[PDB]
DNA sequence: TATAATGGGAGCTGTCACGGATGCA
DNA sequence: TGCATCCGTGAGTGCAG
């Protein structure tokens, strides 16, 4: 929750924020491939009780060297009005950071 | 043992062959759909490699213990992925093809090596004159 | 110099035919064929097998291949050999080994004849994925089609029947090999559907037109949602060698991560789990931390549910499924002292 | 001749003249190389100086060929290779979408030629056709190994950019010798901007403390439990992940 | 300049659909594909030097 | 409008070109939403 | 470059400087383990995070690249020992 | 699968200097 | 034989891009 403490329910840092290397600005969740848990891995969590979960931190976190005060932030999905963005894309996020 | 030279030298068709694991029959790369490689073509990995390390391509055999079985069903090795870098394949012509820098590195290799002019090798090779091997008798203009 | 003036010279040479040759050429064509069963029941060979070898003889020897489909390779042996049995009938049925040659011989005239006619017709079908002379070709080869389907009894002209198949060559080529990703050729036909309809609806708006836009126009079980996927299979792929910058020192495939091989991270955070469990088996007991060894695998894997279980590790079948319990229970309680292991869930 | 009832013979010859590269591995193929190294050296002996100027760099190509097993008709090809496809991949970007190298489409371009020729062929085309198609085969394999050297450049459409031939990767500034052999770039490395230091010591310099922490990301990772700041290496990662 | 480029090619695609299709039931409409235009001026504006 | 060689077909649309890129005020261009700039250029002029 | 979380290249006049020196180690490792000797890249890296020397390194894996980029110009080089008998820089994953 | 149709289309420009291979008085 | 004349091959580094 920590690193979560800057984040609306939908993922996006709040506009207004203080963000720094590391720091996630926008969660993405992105589907596990053909490695879906292998032995040493399936096992590994059959001692922890949480077994393997199905998606992935994609999310887009802040590179080394930059960071800001997030002033802005542009939604654009598709489903909505107004939009529609090049095939297979259903939404984008635009993170603006002073 | 310790590399110690690097020996360079032409392929012989054969040697050529002798390298290959599959003629690539279909000029396809990759499904359309399932955006596997397409057999027989450019990617596909009873050819070439497996793709994933240790899998074959359809599911039947799945890890290391099975090491160098090609499977029934679909017909790809058990091994590292790292081969689909290291494994060539062939294309089988049917009329033979000259190596272009053994044609136009002037003065050309196989001109010289054969008093064939610069602008002969041409006309024969794209197809601008013929070039006889036993005229069987023939003649022309008054001169065999 | 030029690989295209060079042919359109060749074929420069052939003359044109006048109505009589072509229904001379056309005529001896479609006898020789009749000629070749004919040829066929009485020595009861194969038309095709019959065929190849009127073919070999007519070119001469300079070509002959075994040609797929034939049962027997067709080497210079077996076309003296056959064309001996040929040659062996009486004048009333050898008759016919006659009609047969005279017609490859002008199957040839025929094709090469009418080769200024293809020309005129892959012109045209440029830009679109395929070089003139591979354009050229695939006509061509339709072109062989049109001789051996034609029917001069109809009185047709030939460039009337064989305007046919040219274009039905050229076409499916277009539509079989343009695309560095090869797309069933009647996917191609429909994806050609969507561009020209929303070339017409973009015309009709003054704007481009959206999916749905689309979908409707494209009429019953088009939506939205399958125009969008549709296009995104029609989309081509793009070079590794594309140019980034004005200067040419940069390579598109040069800013492209290599996902697939194990970075030194993970190489290395891999082998020190596959260790530090078995830093967890030799801990408390071997031939339990052995048999949940085999419920799974150190490689390879080895789990299915009851039935190999049921084989060979000593005990009963619910036996190891117990100390397949306390074989993790111990490693639960095990790993609340050496908690080297939460880390690695990520 | 069935109207006429003659039997006509046409004065012509049962000549063999090829075209090609079928040709040229025929002579090749028929090369006793020490026949010819006989004769080059029994007219190394000419005066005129150009003859026997030129019975040497002839020479020189044969006694190559003797002294190293080639034969010489190797210069042709009957099995033309084909490269790894790892080192000439199709891949998908971001997007979903696809990149390919330019070989991909070199081959393909072959492939497609090679085919309708092992067809032509079998469906027995006139020579005119035929020839037009071996042609078009050897054009096909001049692009794929040294595209531009020979004609016109293959270029896909839409655009006036040669492909890449296996040549041009080997070869120039930016070919493989120059670009990835006798220079890489390399790992544990960086960059700034210079600030001149005047306390330093001859022997020293100014490193910025984040630099320092990656350049030796492994070592302070290791040190960082030969400590304790951190139970292992893997958590000790995480630390320095997020500032 | 680019702009004299598309409409030349845009008249390489009229005039092949003049001499091929039905030489009476034809329109401006239907007789111009504008986007070899469309793309000539893209052209110009996101890849030129 | 269209016309034919032969007969004195008339038809006359308005035919849709597409979109040509407008000029700011202060002389430039947006395109896909990045603003450019057009250099003039240089070169040898039409001539003998 | 930075935003790809780039190297920096070491180019033919920065060999040349190491060349000079007579730095062989050194140069070496910008050749091999920092750059694209597979294994001896993530055979380091595990080394350092558990404070063991640095392996010494195999072939670089941009010179086998070189190999089969020859062989598909129908061109054969072998590395060989010095009794000239091939060695197999792809330890017997391209032989059959 | 059948009126008849029968040889392309775009060049691109303002470098240079050396070395080699070829043509020609 | 000696000398035009054409064809092919080169034309700095790293970084931002
Ligand atoms: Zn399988």
């Amino acid at each position: 929750e920590a690193a979560l403490r800057d984040l609306d329910e939908e993922g996006v840092v709040r506009i207004g924020a203080e963000v720094k290397p590391g720091d996630i600005l926008v969660g993405r969740t992105s589907f596990k491939g053909e490695s879906e848990p292998t032995p040493e891995e399936r096992l590994l969590r059959s001692i922890f009780g949480e077994k393997a979960r199905d998606v992935k931190d994609t999310s887009l976190r802040v590179p080394p060297g930059e960071g800001g005060i997030v002033v802005r932030t542009v939604r654009l999905r598709r489903g909505d009005p107004g939009v529609e963005l090049k095939p297979g894309v259903r939404e984008v996020v635009r993170v603006y950071v002073a | 043992k310790e590399v110690r030279k690097v020996r360079i030298a032409l392929a012989s068709p054969e040697k050529i062959r002798s390298w290959s694991y599959g003629e690539v029959e279909k000029p396809e790369t990759i499904n359309y759909r399932t955006l596997k490689p397409e057999r027989d073509g450019l990617f596909d990995e009873r050819i070439f490699g497996p793709i994933k390390d240790y899998e074959c391509a359809c599911g039947k055999y799945k890890r290391q213990r099975f090491e160098g079985k090609v499977c029934e069903r679909c017909g790809v090795e058990v091994t590292k992925s790292i081969v689909k870098r290291y494994r060539m394949g062939h294309i089988e012509l049917a009329t033979p093809a000259a190596h272009i820098w053994f044609v136009k590195d002037v003065p050309s290799k196989i001109g010289t090596l054969l008093d064939l002019s610069a602008t002969e090798l041409e006309q024969v090779l794209y197809f601008s004159k013929y070039i006889v091997l036993d005229p069987k008798g023939a003649i022309l203009n008054g001169v065999p | 110099s030029d690989p295209v003036r060079q042919y359109l010279h060749e074929i420069g040479q052939v003359p044109l035919l006048t109505l009589e040759e072509e229904v001379e050429l056309a005529r001896k064509v479609e006898e020789g064929m009749e000629a070749i069963k004919k040829l066929s029941e009485i020595t009861g060979l194969d038309p095709d097998l019959i065929r190849e070898v009127v073919r070999a003889k007519i070119l001469g020897s300079a070509r002959v291949r075994h040609i797929p489909g034939l049962k027997e390779t067709l080497d210079p042996k077996t076309v003296e050999e056959i064309d001996q049995k040929l040659k062996s009938l009486p004048k009333e049925h050898k008759r016919y080994l006659h009609i047969a040659r005279e017609g490859e011989a002008a199957r040839q005239h025929l094709i090469e004849a009418n080769l200024r006619l293809v020309v005129s017709i892959a012109k045209k079908y440029t830009g679109r994925g395929l070089s003139f002379l591979d354009l050229i070709q695939e006509g061509n080869q339709g072109l062989i089609r049109a001789v051996e389907k034609f029917e001069y009894k109809r009185r047709f002209k030939f460039s009337t029947y064989a305007t046919w198949w040219i274009r039905q060559a050229i076409n499916r080529a277009i539509a079989d090999q343009a695309r560095t990703i090869r797309i069933p050729v009647h996917m191609v036909e429909t994806i050609n559907k969507l561009s020209r309809t929303a070339r017409q609806l973009q015309q009709e708006l003054g704007r481009e037109p959206t999916y749905e836009e689309i979908a409707e126009a494209m009429g019953p079980g088009w939506d939205a949602k399958r125009v969008e996927e549709t296009l995104k299979i029609a989309q081509e792929p793009v070079s590794l060698e594309t140019p980034i910058g004005d200067e040419k020192d940069s390579f598109y495939g040069d800013f492209i991560p290599d996902e697939h091989l194990p970075s030194p991270v993970d190489a290395a955070t891999q082998s020190l789990l596959s260790e530090e469990l078995e830093k967890a088996l030799s801990k408390l007991s071997e031939r339990e931390a052995m048999v949940l060894k085999l419920r799974k695998g150190l490689i390879d894997g080895r789990e299915h549910t009851l039935e190999e279980v049921g084989a060979f590790f000593g005990v009963t079948r619910e036996r190891i499924r117990q100390i397949e319990n306390k074989a993790l229970r111990k490693l639960k309680y095990h790993e609340s002292r050496t908690r080297k292991l939460r880390d690695f869930l990520d | 001749d069935l109207v006429r009832n003659v039997v006509r013979v046409v004065e012509s010859y049962d000549i063999d003249a090829r075209m090609g590269a079928e040709a040229i591995q025929q002579l090749l193929k028929e090369l006793d190389l020490e026949a010819l190294e006989k004769e080059l050296l029994e007219e190394m002996k000419h005066p005129s100086r150009a003859r026997r100027a030129k019975a040497r760099k002839r020479l020189e190509v044969v006694r190559a060929f003797l002294d190293s097993g080639n034969r010489p008709e190797w210069m042709i090809l009957e099995a033309v290779p084909v490269l790894p496809p790892d080192l000439r991949p199709m891949v998908q970007v971001d997007g979903g979408r696809f990149a390919t190298s330019d070989l991909n489409d070199l081959y393909r371009r072959l492939i497609n030629r090679n085919n309708r020729l092992k067809k032509l062929l079998a469906q027995g085309a006139p020579e005119i056709i035929i020839r037009n198609e071996k042609r078009m085969l050897q054009e096909a394999v001049d692009a794929l190994l040294d595209n531009g050297r020979r004609g016109a450049p293959v270029t896909n459409p839409g655009s006036d950019r040669p492909l890449r031939s296996l040549t041009d990767i080997l070869s120039g500034k930016q070919g493989r010798f120059r670009q990835n052999l006798l220079g890489k770039r390399v790992d544990y490395s960086g960059r700034s901007v210079i600030v001149v230091g005047p306390q330093l010591k001859l022997h020293q310099c100014g490193l910025p403390k984040r630099m320092a922490l990656e350049l030796f990301k492994p070592f302070l990772l290791k040190k960082m439990e030969e400590k304790g700041i951190a139970p292992n290496v893997k958590a000790a990662r995480r630390m320095l992940e997020r500032q | 300049d680019q702009f004299r480029v598309g409409l030349a090619r845009l008249a390489r695609g009229v005039r092949e659909r003049m001499l091929m299709g039905s030489e009476d039931s034809l329109t401006p409409a239907k007789l111009v594909n504008s986007r070899p235009l469309e793309a000539a001026i893209r052209e110009f504006f996101s890849r030129s030097q | 409008q269209l016309i034919h060689k032969d007969t004195g077909l008339i038809k006359e649309d308005e035919v849709f070109l597409g979109h040509i890129p407008l000029m700011t005020e202060d002389g430039s261009f947006i395109i896909n939403g990045a603003d450019r700039v057009i250099v003039s250029q240089i070169h040898r002029s039409p001539g003998v | 470059g930075k935003a790809q979380f780039g190297g920096q290249r070491f180019g033919e006049m920065e060999v040349w400087a190491l060349e000079a020196y007579g730095a062989a180690h050194t140069l070496q490792e910008m050749l091999t383990l920092k750059s694209d000797d597979i294994e001896g890249r993530n055979a380091a890296y595990e080394a350092i995070i558990k404070g063991e020397d640095v392996p010494e390194p195999s072939v670089p894996e941009s010179f086998r690249v070189l190999v089969k980029e020859l062989q598909a110009l129908a061109l054969d080089v072998q590395t060989l020992d010095e009794k000239d008998n091939p060695v197999d820089i792809f330890e017997g994953l391209a032989s059959k």
